Parts: C-alpha cells; sequence; structure tokens
C-alpha cells in the first residue's frame, strides 16, 4: 500500500 | 555480466545509488563524534516511557527505510523486476539494509550511537525494554565498524542484501538470482581491485541480519499487545506495513 505509492512515485 | 567493463559499471552505478540515497554523509557523522549524550540527557531518556521511545525509534526507523526504497528504486535491476518481487525484496531486506547502514552511525571507540543529535551508548534505549535487541544491534554495529568498511563497500555490500533470491515469495526468482550473481561479481570484483578479500571471511553470518529482523518483529508483538492504540495511533503507517 504505502509500499506500493513510494514505488509508483 | 561478460567482461571487467561491464562489471566496473556496476559497480559505479550501485555506489552511486547508494551515495544519493544514504541519509546521513559519512562525514557529517564523523564531525559529530564528541558531541556525546551528558548523563543528565541519558537519565532524561531514560526516564521515557516506553511508548514514548518506542514511538520515536519507530519514527527514526522509518524514516531510514524511506531511503532503502529510493535506495533500491536507483537500482536498474531491481526497477526490471514486478511489483510483487520488489515488495517481497524490501519487505524482507529494508530492516536488514538499516541494521548495515547503522554501523557509519556507530563509534566503536566508545561504543555510541548518533541518535537524535548526539552520540549515545547503548544505555540511552533502556526505557525501550528490548536490551537484548538493542544490545544485538550495537554488536553488530561494532563487528561491522570492526572491519572499516568503506562507503563503496557499504553501498555494494547493502544491494546484496536487499538483492537476495532466497526471499520466500518469489515470482521470477530465476530472475532474482541473476541479478543477485551480478552484483556478487560487482563486490568481489571491487573487493578483489582494492585488495580487500580479507574481509570475506569476516562478514556476519549468514542469518545474523535475519536473527535481529526477528527479535525486532518479536519485541514488537509484545509492545504491540501490551500497547495496542499506541500502535494504532502513534506509530508511522509504513511502519505498521512492513513490520505488524
Amino acid at each position: 500500500k504505502i509500499l506500493h505509492r513510494l514505488l509508483q512515485e | 555480466y561478460a567482461s571487467l567493463t561491464e562489471i566496473e559499471h556496476l559497480v559505479q552505478s550501485v555506489c552511486k545509488s547508494y551515495r544519493e540515497t544514504c541519509q546521513l554523509r559519512l562525514e557529517d557523522l564523523l564531525r559529530q563524534r564528541s558531541n556525546i549524550f551528558s548523563r543528565e540527557e541519558v537519565t532524561g531518556y531514560q526516564r521515557k516511557s516506553m511508548w514514548e521511545m518506542w514511538e520515536r525509534c519507530a519514527h527514526h526507523l522509518t524514516e531510514a527505510i524511506q531511503y532503502v526504497v529510493e535506495f533500491a528504486k536507483r537500482l536498474s535491476g531491481f526497477m526490471e523486476l514486478c511489483q510483487n518481487d520488489q515488495i517481497v525484496l524490501l519487505k524482507a531486506g529494508a530492516m536488514e539494509v538499516v541494521l548495515v547502514r547503522m554501523c557509519r552511525a556507530y563509534n566503536a571507540d566508545n561504543r555510541t550511537v548518533f541518535f537524535e543529535g548526539k552520540y549515545g551508548g547503548m544505555e540511552l534505549f533502556r526505557a525501550l525494554g528490548c536490551s537484548e535487541l538493542i544490545s544485538s544491534i550495537f554488536d553488530f554495529s561494532h563487528s561491522l565498524s570492526a572491519l572499516h568498511f568503506s562507503e563503496d563497500e557499504i553501498a555494494l555490500y547493502t544491494a546484496l542484501v536487499l538483492i537476495n533470491a532466497h526471499r520466500p515469495g518469489l515470482q521470477e526468482k530465476r530472475k532474482v538470482e541473476q541479478l543477485q550473481y551480478n552484483l556478487e561479481l560487482a563486490f568481489h570484483h571491487h573487493l578483489c581491485k582494492t585488495h580487500r578479500q580479507s574481509i570475506l571471511a569476516k562478514l556476519p553470518p549468514a542469518g545474523k541480519l535475519a536473527s535481529l529482523c526477528s527479535q525486532h518483529v518479536e519485541r514488537l508483538q509484545i509492545f504491540q499487545h501490551l500497547h495496542p492504540i499506541v500502535v494504532q495511533a502513534a506509530f508511522p503507517p509504513l511502519y505498521k506495513e512492513l513490520f505488524s
């Protein structure tokens, strides 16, 4: 979730 | 990789990703070594509540983990893996990387670590109630520090900590293996080139990092069971995502 957002940005 | 020029390119590339993503510059840490917490400041830390010191440490760990995420993002191979595998690697590896990176903030001469602006000994964290873990972390940082790890070595070693094809859950295991082996070549090439192959036998044993990570999770479970509202309300969401 937060990881997924940090990897995407 | 085929030929030394491609391996050497990898070395430079990893070292650069590391330098761009280290939270603190090594010379800022060295310049601070005389700035040591007074006994009165130590007592102040010891009198903080368990829950407040847990929160503070969790915040500081969370910030360190963010830099590790950026590190992983800048390794070309890493961003070529599928998202599931990125996450697998980061969930298992991030803490291990932070634990390695902490040796830079450790002064082996007096056994202190840079924490919240000054250097303090392990007695600084007594309020946490996890003396075994703390002591193990300090011991781990002391081991690495005895090796005089170079910035370049930490780069390459921590790239390997993260790109570990043995992590359970990986879908493209073979792809991770290939990346791991190219990074191993890079690390060992650089050791050979710098006459530093003697450290290979002195690196901490396999599973040492895992032991600290699992103690960390175990002590967290105990704290959370004691103060479940504190974790919910006041621990960082990323921290909870990786460890709760």
